[PDB]
Order: structure tokens, then sequence, then C-alpha cells
């Protein structure tokens, strides 16, 4: 099943996966380390953010097709969002200066 | 102007107060149904200006104005929004207390100088412990009960300080005073210092001055208000699919909302003992419940969801937050295929269908339209993308050719696993892939998944055009040799092609070069013919950029003719470039890409695949009755075998042979006779096949498919086909051992029934384990690149001087690696070869020219002093210089790369990915060369290194010292093979004889120590104590371990004497006959038994020092990897000088050492467990071990040095991997044991860290500036303890790293309270916060931007 | 279509940052506002970009010089 964009979850911004006719299937912590082993810094760090964790990484992509800028927020990943979250849940709360 | 890193700080009503500034503020939005929330604003209609209850025409009497607006329906004046900043309301004011105290460690108990358990108790309890005051003698953390709180404040009155509850808790963490506890347990710890003071005081001393520097303040671990999330950034994922049941979450939200809410209103409103007391002990427990302790009194116990144990499952969900972020997400723009093989077309390029076309390329196509102009809007082209026109097609072609696709196989191992090619359109649902491609991905066309991305604009399509292509990546950065598999059809197809045939049709011919085409394509002449006179055109490339051509009349076979039209370069012309048709062809293919790994060398290289697969179909090998041969010796080795056993079991029946020696017998016999049966098989293998051309005598080579297979090398092996024939083996699953009844049956023979049973036995037990070896590979994986992230390689070259002495392995019979490949691409400080008369220069790069011209000529010097990666002078990084220069690319690598990090985590995966055999290969043989017959491997004179010689009186050579040296240097002076030679080998021939290839000088039995004597006469036992020490009869000397401690000092030797009583000294020897017993050993003969020359005495039957066998593969790799020290150690020398054992130990550790005379002596004792290989009438100087077995890596390293644990540990690695197969260069290797070595503990003073060891970099930079200042006694050297080397991603400097890796509760905890800055130093911790990694690509604006850091 | 990077490697040897300079100039070429120098083989501007760097009139002082020759004359 070939997937492009679909429908996220409220939880970390990530979807569901697959047979919902959505998600790019995944590239797990192997595949981290297989773009830590190619030494490609772009495609892992615009990888764990661009897509997911960051919105400002798909709106400006999609606006950059448009005449074709190729330019890729890096953006701050919501997912780590979320963990700043969860820690702010938690009973030490750490915040950005 | 942009950000850097976050800031770790604690929870404060300021911030919290200003996350809020509504305190808590309605439902918001919800309860439709309700119809109206909470409803206290300004408005045009508010009927209430001028005060709170009053109209504005004056009239708020009566039915007017008040609490009755200009509309009295729904829709509340109370929103609050949903998203933008995170939200706080009340949630639980009073106390928190929570992550502190939650880690081991209690740091309120550390600050407050109280327990765990007894801060647990008296959280939620009456406290009442009194606050400084002036005019009370009690201390500031003074604990008082209840009535002494009441005796108290009634008896001080005024000025006493004092609160109700967790306030005297509040209040102690807000009267701690940081500054007088800094200097007043500074002075009274500098002022009285004790080994248990140093613990729990001097750290305590800098932890509170990492308190008082820190700048946060304790005041504000407890929290006045809690922030509380916005759902989106709160989302919790439930495990039914979002319920939230019985959890303890709702058991502390019915408890805490109830009891929180009448708390709060409590006390605002002022509430007396009863009320106060119910909601402050029902509040309490509801803020300190969830923190820690209480019942799990949840609903019913059993058949309910309880997701609550420690409140850890919001930062953890599984193993942490790896689900969450810093691990793999959904990604985007996947086909996930199923892989096909292209055969055709080019080696990196993709058979990407039209179906997975156009699906993922519909931005390129609006875009493309809109460009190009073909449609009008954005719209109307998703309307021409939606009708499937024929014109997007073109268009489509045009984006597809040059637009790249990356690959990747999901079970992802190493960097080449994800690789760049061309698209093309294929018709079909699968995606033809490259085979020569897909052994580098290591997929199989079994079925398994494919993931497939779409790259994105510049650096993705650009990188990988640029980095990642298959032809651009060719080396592979673990056995370092250019990793390419042109197996199967390739191997059997150009050995097929290159081969002679004696007669058959064609004889000679003159024709030469075009000689293919009209001579195979036309008639009358052979694929291949023998005797050939067809010349063949050569070319020199010796010339300075230029080709120097050549030609001559060479005997060739019309294939290998065919396959020199492939390489139009220069090559041996038919020599190395044709041979068999063998692996020699992926050997002619290295020596091919040895020059200029670019170019034609790299284009058309894939015309041995296409004449491969084209004439391998040609040839049209098959497989079938005819092919297989059974030998007729194998009914005769069969009935023979069987008769040999019936007569075994009738002796056995008789009771003449033991079970044990008959089983093991039998087993031996029929090895043995299967061995047999597979070189009678081999025979009928290939002089079996004839053919029948004129008289037929002369026969020809075998045409037969499997002796292709097995010659060529395209699959198969003399195992399986020795199963396909011959005998099967025999192997047992459940016992372990081999069992009795043999198979044999071949497979073309009808298999017996027990004979399937115990191969479908053996056979899922392999299943198991080739099951299980995956998740251990991985688990390997996952430690090991934990461990490798910290390598920036920042510095080019920083000219260090350190670098290892390179010598070659020379282990066993015959040496498993030559020194030019250890010695090959790496730096070199001096590595001058031959007897020093010039060779190399100290300012000279090792090429491949340089270096094969230093190995090829004078080769009598194999030890070159060569720059390692572990030595580097560099602070921050690693030098690329002194690493070496090696890539997946060509050479002179550049900064910014992972390098052996990512390569070696990478190159061990595929090591342990499969066991060898049982896995007790890898495990220790218990059998080797010089353990059974020493051998020597080159003619020539063979001496001992290290050792003592001593001549004995039966013309016999022993070694006077335990570790000695034996080595066969030829006439050159290169060391061919050189083993240890142990004390006690009695040799023919000490030294001054030679020796020639396969040479035993010395032969000891490993299951029984000789002890071979001297002097003859009657034995007597030394220092042997009864019943203490030392317990047909025979005595047992056991180690010094489980004898008494008394008598412990004095070790159990075997001291012959003579008729008259004197003592006989050996000839040439100061010390008389006598032999030295290790622990556990048994000793047959007891006292008053006359013994001859050369009578043995006690036996080992177990190693005792470093006794337990091997680990095993998986065992060695993961304690190798986990680098731990040994469990029993041995000794060391630390220092020179005069060596010797002495006096006696009495109830304590045995072995009190003589020596350290000289500078300052210090007592040595020990448990003495092996045995001594020190001499105690010799000085001893430094690094010599004194005693055998594992050096353990903390004494190895402070002892045997940085260049022998290098040494170990390559070679174990290389021994293990090398039996295995794989073949691992030293670099990367050398780069763990980098990785490895640092965080090196430190015992400098005067630089402040004192007593406690830290990084070597911050060892580096303090003694810089150290020896920079005026000041150069500061510094002080370091020890080179590794410790586990596991913990190392615990040790890293960075914050928000290795949170994932580890535990994010503890980690949370521990460094929370440190509050050190996570600065993005580090990498994951870069690929978590989202900035780009400051290495690879993103090197040079890392560089360059954070260059700027200095000015702020 | 270009066999190897290692003849610009040969030009300049870098490789690191090579990915920055060849995605500039196809970054020229591609937004638009610039000119293909090789004759084409059906190649988009990318691998043009590429030969570009082969050809050995393209590099960093090259985008220098060019790029603030093009602000300053904009």
């Amino acid at each position: 099943h070939a997937r492009s964009t679909g429908s996220y979850s409220l939880v970390t911004q990530q979807p569901l996966g697959g047979k919902a006719q959505f998600g790019g299937q995944r590239f797990g912590e192997m595949e981290v380390w297989a773009l830590e082993a190619y030494g490609a810094a772009y495609t892992l760090q615009e990888m764990l953010t661009v897509k997911s964790d960051d919105v400002n990484g798909r709106t400006k992509m999609y606006k950059n097709i448009v005449d074709g800028n190729h330019q890729m927020e890096p953006g701050m990943p919501e997912s780590f969002n979320v963990l700043l979250k969860e820690i702010r849940s938690l009973g030490i709360n750490i915040e950005l200066e | 102007e942009e950000f850097d890193a976050i800031k770790i700080a604690l929870a404060s009503p300021d911030m919290i107060r200003s996350w809020s500034f509504g305190e808590v503020k309605k439902p918001e939005t919800i309860n439709y149904r309700t119809f109206k929330p909470e409803r206290d604003x300004x408005x045009x209609x508010x009927x209430x200006x001028x005060x709170x209850x009053x109209x504005x025409x004056x009239x708020x009497x009566x039915x007017x104005x008040x609490x009755x607006x200009x509309x009295x329906x729904x829709x509340x004046x109370x929103x609050x929004x949903x998203r933008e900043r995170m939200g706080h309301i009340e949630l639980a004011s009073p106390t928190a207390h929570i992550w502190f105290l939650k880690s081991l460690p209690s740091r309120i108990g550390l600050l407050l100088d109280m327990p765990l358990r007894d801060i647990e108790r008296v959280l939620y309890f009456e406290s009442y412990v009194v606050i400084e005051g002036g005019m009370t003698n009690l201390e500031r953390q003074q604990i008082l009960t209840e009535e002494q709180y009441l005796d108290a404040l009634e008896e001080f009155g005024d000025e006493f300080d004092a609160k109700m509850g967790a306030e005297a808790i509040q209040a102690l963490l807000k009267s701690m005073d940081l500054e007088q506890e800094c200097e007043q347990l500074r002075e009274e710890l500098n002022e009285t210092n004790s080994e248990t003071k140093r613990k729990k005081l001097t750290k305590r001393i800098k932890l509170l001055e990492a308190f008082v520097q820190s700048g946060n303040k304790p005041e504000w671990m407890i929290l006045t208000v809690l922030p509380v999330l916005p759902p989106d950034l709160r989302p919790l994922v439930p495990l039914d699919g979002g319920r939230f049941a019985t959890s303890d979450l709702n058991d502390l939200y019915r408890r805490v909302i109830n009891r929180n809410n009448r708390l709060k209103r409590l006390l605002d409103l002022a509430a007396p003992d009863i009320i106060v007391r119910n909601e402050k002990r029902m509040l309490q427990e509801a803020v300190d419940a969830l923190l820690d302790n209480g019942r799990r009194g949840r609903a019913i116990t059993g058949s309910n969801k309880r997701p609550l144990k420690s409140l850890a499952d919001m930062i953890k969900g599984k193993q942490g937050r790896f689900r969450q972020n810093l691990l793999g997400k959904r990604v985007d723009y996947s086909g996930r295929s199923v892989i096909t093989v292209g055969p055709y077309l080019r080696l990196h390029q993709c058979g990407l269908p039209k179906k997975m076309a156009l699906e993922l390329f519909k931005p390129f196509i609006y875009g493309k339209l809109e460009l190009r102009g073909l449609a009008t809007t954005i719209k109307a082209a998703k309307k021409m993308v939606e009708r499937e026109e024929a014109v997007v097609w073109d268009i489509l072609d045009e984006v597809i050719r040059e637009h790249p696709v990356l690959l990747n196989r999901a079970p992802t191992l190493h960097r080449l696993g994800i690789q760049a090619f061309e698209p093309v359109l294929i018709e079909g649902k699968a995606i033809q892939l490259h085979p020569l491609v897909c052994a580098a991905y290591n997929a199989d066309f079994d079925g398994d998944q494919m993931a497939v991305h779409v790259p994105l604009t510049l650096e993705a399509q650009l990188e990988a055009r640029a980095l990642m292509m298959s032809t651009n990546n060719i080396l592979s950065p673990a056995n370092g040799e250019p990793i390419i598999v042109p197996s199967q059809d390739v191997v059997l197809g150009l050995y097929y092609m290159t081969r002679d045939c004696v007669n058959a049709k064609g004889e000679g011919m003159v024709l030469t070069g075009p000689k293919e085409a009209e001579r195979l394509y036309r008639s009358g002449l052979a694929s291949l013919h023998a005797r050939v006179k067809v010349r063949i055109t050569e070319y020199e490339k010796d010339a300075n950029g230029e080709l120097v051509a050549k030609t001559s009349l060479k005997d060739t076979t019309v294939g290998r003719a065919i396959l020199w039209m492939i390489v139009p370069k220069g090559l041996p012309y038919s020599i190395v470039n044709q041979a068999l048709g063998k692996k020699a062809i992926s050997k002619m293919l290295n020596t091919c890409y040895r020059i200029l790994g670019l170019k034609p060398t790299v284009i058309f290289a894939d015309q041995i695949m296409y004449t491969g697969f084209a004439y391998a179909a040609r040839s049209g090998a098959s497989v079938g009755i005819d092919d297989m041969v059974i030998p007729e010796k194998k009914h005769e080795i069969i009935s023979e075998a069987e008769a040999e056993v019936a007569e075994i079991q009738e002796q056995f029946q008789s009771g003449l042979v033991t079970a044990g020696e008959r089983y093991n017998k039998v087993i031996d016999i029929w090895a043995a006779a299967n061995d047999r049966v597979s070189k009678a098989m081999m025979d009928n293998l290939q002089t079996e096949t004839v053919i029948n051309r004129d008289g037929q005598e002369e026969k020809q080579v075998s045409f037969n498919s499997i002796y292709m297979m097995a010659d060529s090398g395209a699959r198969g092996s003399a195992a399986q086909i020795r199963q396909l024939a011959g005998m099967r083996g025999l192997m047992a699953k459940p016992d372990g051992s081999i069992i009795e009844t043999p198979i044999t049956a071949n497979f073309r023979e009808g298999l017996n029934v027990l004979q399937y049973f115990i191969s479908t036995h053996g056979a899922r037990k392999g299943l198991a384990d080739t099951a299980l070896k995956t998740a251990n590979s991985g688990y390997l994986t996952r430690r090991l690149v934990d461990v490798a992230q910290d390598l920036v390689v920042t510095e080019d070259d920083c000219g260090t001087h350190e670098g290892i002495m390179m010598t070659p392995v020379i282990e066993g019979g015959d040496v498993k690696e030559p020194l030019r490949d250890r010695v090959l691409g790496r730096v070199t400080a001096e590595d001058v070869l031959k007897p020093g008369t010039a060779d190399i220069l100290v300012p000279r790069n090792t090429l491949l020219h340089e270096q094969w011209c230093d190995l090829l000529e004078e080769n009598s010097v194999d030890a070159v002093k060569v720059r390692s990666v572990v030595s580097c002078d560099t602070d921050f990084g690693v030098c690329a210089h002194c690493y070496g220069r090696d890539l997946a690319r060509g050479h002179i690598i550049n900064k910014g790369e992972a390098i052996g990090v990512i390569a070696a985590q990478s190159i061990g995966e595929p090591g342990t990915q499969l066991t060898m055999r049982t896995f007790h290969i890898g495990g220790a043989a218990s059998r080797a060369a010089a353990e059974s017959s020493i051998q020597v491997k080159n003619k020539g004179s063979i001496k001992l290194s290290n050792v003592k010689s001593v001549v004995n009186s039966s013309g016999k050579l022993v070694i006077t010292s335990r570790n000695t040296e034996l080595k066969l240097i030829d006439e050159f002076g290169r060391t061919k093979e050189s083993y240890k030679v142990p004390y006690g080998a009695v040799l023919a021939k000490g030294d001054g004889e030679q020796v020639a290839g396969g040479e035993t000088v010395a032969n000891w039995d490993p299951h029984t120590m000789p002890v071979i004597t001297e002097v003859s006469g009657f034995v007597r036992f030394t220092d042997m104590i009864d019943g203490q020490t030392i317990t047909l009869s025979s005595l047992v000397v056991l180690d010094s371990a489980e004898r008494t401690a008394g008598g412990k000092d004095l070790r159990p030797a075997l001291k012959i004497v003579d008729a008259q009583g004197n003592d006989v000294l050996i000839p040439g020897t100061d010390m008389p006959a006598q032999y030295f017993l290790p622990g556990k050993a048994i000793v047959q003969l007891e006292d008053g038994v006359q013994i001859s020359s050369g009578d043995t005495l006690a036996r080992i039957p177990q190693e005792s020092g470093g006794t337990k066998d091997i680990t095993g593969g998986l065992p060695r790799v993961a304690d190798l990897f986990e680098a731990r020290r040994p469990k029993e150690p041995a000794i060391l020398a630390e220092i020179s000088g005069i060596v010797s054992f002495g006096k006696e130990t009495k109830g304590k550790r045995r072995l009190v050492i003589t020596p350290v005379d000289g500078s300052d002596p210090y007592e040595e004792m020990i448990p003495k467990w092996r045995q001594l290989n020190v001499f105690e009438g010799e000085r001893v100087e430094r690094g010599d071990v004194i005693s055998d077995g594992p050096e353990a890596p903390h004494d190895i390293l402070r002892l045997r040095g940085v260049h022998a644990v290098t040494r170990y540990i390559v070679n174990e690695v290389q021994d293990v991997y090398r039996l295995q197969g794989v073949k691992i260069n030293d670099k990367h290797i050398e780069v763990i044991v980098r990785q490895m070595l640092r965080k090196a503990t430190i015992v400098n003073a005067g630089s402040s860290d004192f007593l406690e060891g830290e990084q070597v970099e911050y060892s580096r930079v303090k003694i810089a500036n150290r020896e920079l200042e005026a000041n150069g006694k500061v510094g002080a050297t370091y020890s080179r303890d590794l410790l586990g080397i596991t913990k190392a991603s615990l040790a890293t400097e960075s914050f928000i790293s290795a949170a994932s890796f580890q535990e994010t509760t503890r980690v949370l905890t521990e460094a929370a309270v440190a509050g050190k800055r996570d600065e993005l130093r580090g990498l994951k911790e870069n690929v978590i916060v989202g900035r780009l990694i400051p290495a690879g690509t993103g090197y040079a604006y890392h560089q360059d931007r954070m260059r700027r850091r200095a000015a702020g | 279509a270009r066999v190897t990077v290692q003849d610009a490697v040969e030009k300049i040897g870098n490789r690191f940052d090579l990915v920055l300079v060849a995605a500039r100039r196809a970054r020229q070429m591609q937004v638009g506002g610039k000119d293909p120098l090789v004759p084409e083989e059906n190649d988009k501007t990318t691998v043009i970009a590429l030969r570009e760097i082969e050809e050995g009139l393209i590099n960093n002082q090259i985008l220098d010089v060019r790029e603030r020759q093009e602000q300053q004359e904009q």
C-alpha cells in the first residue's frame, strides 16, 4: 500500500500506521542508526522532525513545492513538546529560557 | 539570533502563575447538554456598572439588571481557549515532593539530612520541626514531636517559627542555607578528614557547591501551582483505544478531586481542625500518594486495567519516550513494495513501477503542469491527474528519469541499506532490483517486505546522488574490501565460460580478436576449446599518465577470449584475468578496481554480469538423477565400520572396554568412516565422470553441475554435497552428543523413519538458534551504537607522537593474517622497515603503493610503529589523519564522519548475526598447536624470548620461568610463528638448532600435566599441609583459595631426593630438581615412592587459573563488548625494582610482597589464586606480569597499557570472527577501543576535581592550561581504568541525549538536580531538539555557524 | 549521465560540502534564473549541475563572486 499524506493522531501528531491508507510505513531506530551510519545529518534530522513532529516543516515544505524553493523548515518538534509536556505534568517542570 | 538548547529548571510560582494568570477558570467549552458553563466580562450590556451590584440607570432594585443580563439563555463568558501556551491550575498546591527522592539517592534527603523512608513517613504526618529563630537554642533542623511542639510553642512563645503540615517540610526546604552549609561542612571536613568522611562528606561539599553555583533555588523544588497541559500536549495513549477505566489516575482523580477542591475551599475558608485535618490528610494522600507509596486499592483486584505503578507510564511508554520521540516515526511517502530482480539496465536504477509512480509524485506533477503551463489552476491539474490522462505520463517520465528513489529493507543493519537509484517505469506491481545490490541489502526474494521512500528536493536527492549511490559507495567500512557478490549464475556462468576440453570441435583458431562473433555465433566452434593460438593484446600502465600497449600469442580458450572483451583496459590478459572462472573472478575484479576506482573501471564492469547471466542462460545448467554420483565404496565403508563397532560392542559385552571409551571410540570410527565416504564421494565427483570422444580413454574434465557449483563456488559446499551423497553427520539437540545410530542412507535412497526423526530434531534446533541470534545481535548493536554516538571527528591532524607497534598475529602452525594488511593505510610516526637502513621517513603517509613497496621489498621487518585512532592528541573529537584514510568512497576521508563509530557498530552486526557451527568453535576449543605439540611455520632457528633456558640431565630443555616465548626466526629475521611457551614444556632442542614446516619442539598432554622432573630419586612433597592446604589413594593439592589462611603462604612443590639424602642440582641450573605444582592439581605418587628420571607427580585436571573454559560466542561477544574486568585477577608490577617474595602471612592474604624496596615500599598481599610468574630472585621492571591468566581491564589498562589492550581486543575479535569467516580491519576495532578507553579516572589534585575521576579531555585542558600557567605542579597523572564502558552512555556530558536510551524517570531525577544544560553538543540530542547534526554534511554549517558562540 | 562523482572529487576533493555546492547550483537552475552551460542529454538541472562542477568553472569562489554579482546587479 503506497501512501503520502493522511490522517494523524492527537497523540504526538504521529499517524497511526499501515492499513490506514496513510503513513510512510516506519523507519525505526535501526534506520536512525542507518542514517547516522551513512553520515547524513539532513535525512535523519528532518526525518524525525519535519514529517510528524513539525507542522511547519510540512506547511513550508508543500509551499516550497510551488516554484520549488526546496527548503524544509527544521522546526521545533511537537513530539519533543510531548516529552517536555509529560515532564511538565511531572513534579519537576522544565521551561525554556 | 537563534535559540540554544533549553533551560533545565524547577517548578516556580512565578513562571507557573505566568502560565496561568487566571488561577483555574471553567471547563472551557463542552457540556452542550448542560447548556451553560461557569458564567462570570465587560460588555455594552453588563448591567453592573460603577459597582458590583448596581444598575447603570440606578434602578437595580425589584426586577432589573443585577444577575440577569440582556440574554438569559446559554453561552458563558469564560473560555480561555484550548494549544498556544501550557496552562496552569491549582492541582495540589501545598506539596509535591514526587520526583525528588524518587530516584535511589534522596535529594531532599541529602539537602535536609534526612533518610528516605523517614521522609516518606513524615510527609502527610505531623512534622512540626522548628525553623531558625533567635530566641531558641534548638537547631535549625531540630525535629520535634506533637507534644514537644505544644510545649515548645507554649514555652518559647514568640520568635518560634513552625507550620502545620508540609510547611515545615516547605519551611526546611526554604530555610536550608547553602552557603553556611557549604563553608561549614567545607571547613569541618577539611579540618577533620577520614576515609568515611570523604564519602558522604567531601562529595557532599562539592555537591553543595554544585547547588550554590547551579543557580536554581531549592524552594522551587516544590510547586505552589501545577502547570496543566492542553489535551494536544497532554495526550495519553490508551491501551484499549482510549479508555480510562479503574486506574489509579481515576482513583486519585476521585479522591484528589473532592479532597483537593474541599482542601482549597477549606484553606481559603479557614476551616476548623476537623475539616482541615480530614482535607489535609485526604489531600496529603492525594498529592503524596500519587507521588509515592499508597495502596493500590482500586476498584476490584484483577480483571481490571491497572496501568499505574510508579506513575512512570507517562514518561516511559514501554522502554522510555522512544515511541513518542528519539525513535523511528511513521515517516512519509512510502510504496511498501516487494522486491523483484531486474537483471538489465544499470547497477544503480529502479524498476520503479507505474502504479507506485504518480501516486507519490503528485506535487511534482502539479508543479510540472504549472511551470510547463499545460493546466490552468491547481484544481484543474488535480482533475488532470484524477482522470488519469495519457499526457500526464510523458511529463511524468520527464520527472522520474533524474528524480532518484532511495531504497531500504526494514531490518536495516549497516549504512548501505539505504541507496539512491534512478527510477524507470516497468509494468507491474513490484520493483525490479539489481541482484548484486540485493546481496548488499542482504534482502531475499522469499517475500520479505520493502520500504520505499521518496527523498525531498536538494539535500535529499542530491545528497543521495553524491553520496548514497550504489556505485559511488562500493567499499564496505567493515571488512575493508569492496563488497560485491557476483555469485550464483555469474560464478557458474563464468565457470562454464572459462574452461578447457580435450578434442571436441574446432581444435585451434588463427582468428584472434573477433573470434567470438564469427566463430562462436557461426558454427563449428564450441563455447570453450583448449589449445587455441589466438593472440591477446596487452596494455601496460607502468608509464606515467599513459598506457603502453603490447600484443602476443597466448594459449587461451574461446570463452576466455569472450571474457577478455569485457574490460578494454589493461589486464593480465587471460593469466589472472581468466583462471578457472571462480572467486578469482572477484579477485581480478579487486585488482581491476585497484587502479582508478572511478571510470570504466566502474562503468561497463557490469558486462561481467551481462555475459554471466547471458551465457549462463545459454549454458542452461541443470540438476537431475544422473547429476549426482553415489560411490560404490560406501557399502564397504559402512560394512567395515559396522563390523568394527560390532567388535567394540562385543568387547563391551565382555567387559574389557568401558562405556565412555566405547562410545567416544565408536564416534571416532563413524566420523573417520564418514570422512572416507566423503573423500571417495569426491573422487567419484571428478575422476569418475568421463566424456566419450574418439578412443575415450583420456576422457576430459567433468561437466557435472554439482562439480561446477562445488569448484566454481556459486553455491553449495562439500558438507552439503556430503549430505547429498555421503553420510549426513550426527548431532543430538537434547543430549548435545553424537548419537550412536548413524544415518547410512543417502538423500537419493529412502531414509529411515528414526533418521528423519533425529534430522528434524536437530533441524528444529538449528531453526531455534538461527531465529534466536537475530534479537541478540540486534541488542548488541543497541549497546554498541549507544556507546558509539560520541564521535565528532573534527580536527584533521594534531601531530601526536603516540602510536601502536604493528606486529603480525603469528599464532598457531600458520600465520592467521599478514602484517601488511594491518599496517596498510595507517599513519606512521617512524615505522622503519628493514634493519633500520632508510625505509619510511617521519612525515610520510602510508598508501597502498608505498606500503606495498615496503611490504614486498625488505620484508624481514614485520614490526612498524603506526599511528592509531585510539591515540590522538586532539582534545575534542578524533583526528582523521591519525585514525586513517578509507571510506565507502575513495581514500583521504574528511572530518564530520562517524567513521569507526557507526562503521564498527554496523561491522559487529554481521559477525554476531549467525553463530559458527554449534558456537563452541568461537569458544575455547581446549586444543591448540602449542597446547598439544609446538609446531613451526617456516624453516629457521627456534628461540625462546623472555625465558631462562634450563638444561636437564636427560638431555632435554625446559623453561625456568613461567611465561615464556617460542618463536621461529627465518634467515631474514622475520617472525614466522611465535607462541607463548609455558613452564613445564620439555623440548628436544632448546636453542641453536633449526626447524622445518610442521616441526614439534615439545609435546605436553593437555589432559594431564606431565610435570617432568630432572634428577631421579624418591618423590618428596614440599610445603604440603595435610587437612588444610592439600587433602588408589592419591594426594590432592588445591588452590590457596580453599587452603587455610595460616599456611597459604607456602606453595606445594614436588622435590626429588637421592638415596644418601643429599640434594643433586640440575646441570647448568642453580636450583635443584623439583616441579612447581599449581592449584587443583592431583598428585598420584605419595611419599616414600621411588621415581626414575622424568617421572610424573601431579596433573592439572582443570586450568584452575581463570577457570571456566569458554563462555561461548554470545557470552564472549557481550562480555568483550561489555568491557568488564575478569572475574579473578592475578598480579602486576607497577614500578621497576628488586622483586622478591618472602616472610609469610598469618590470618590474612597469602604471599606478602618482599619487593617495593627502593622507592617507598608498600606491603602487597593477595589471595594467591594463580601461580606467580615473576621470580623472587631477580629484579622486575615496570610492566611485567607477576602471574599468569587474565590481566583484567583495570590492571591491564594501568599496567599492560593501551597497546596491550588493543592487541588483546583486536586479536580476540579477529580470531573469533576470523573462524566465523569475517575479516575485520584493525581500524574500526581500535575505534571501539578508543571509545572504550575514554573517561579514564583521574587522581589529580590541585586542579580541584579532588579524588574523583573526570573526562580525559578535561585532563587535557586542565593539564594544558596547567603547564601553560606558571604553576606546572598542579597537573598530575590519571588512571586508565575504563569502568564497565556500558555506563558511558550515562556518563555523556549531554543532558537530553541518552535519556531515551536509559530509564527516563531515573535520568530525569538524577540529572534534573545537577541542572546541567544540554548545550546541543550531543548528536542524538540534536536529533531530538530538531537542529541539524554537527557532523557529516552539516558539519560545515555547524562549524561556521557554531563558531560564533564565542561572540555571544 | 555522470558515471561517478569521483571525477569532480578529482577536480576538488571534499565530498562533505559537495552536496551543498551542487545543491546550490541545482537550486539556482531548479528555482529559475539560471541557464545550463552544458549540452543536455535530457538529464535534469541537477545532473547538469554535477557536470557543471565537473567542468571546473563552478566552485565556492564562483558561487560567492557570482552570487554577490547578481545581488549587486539586481
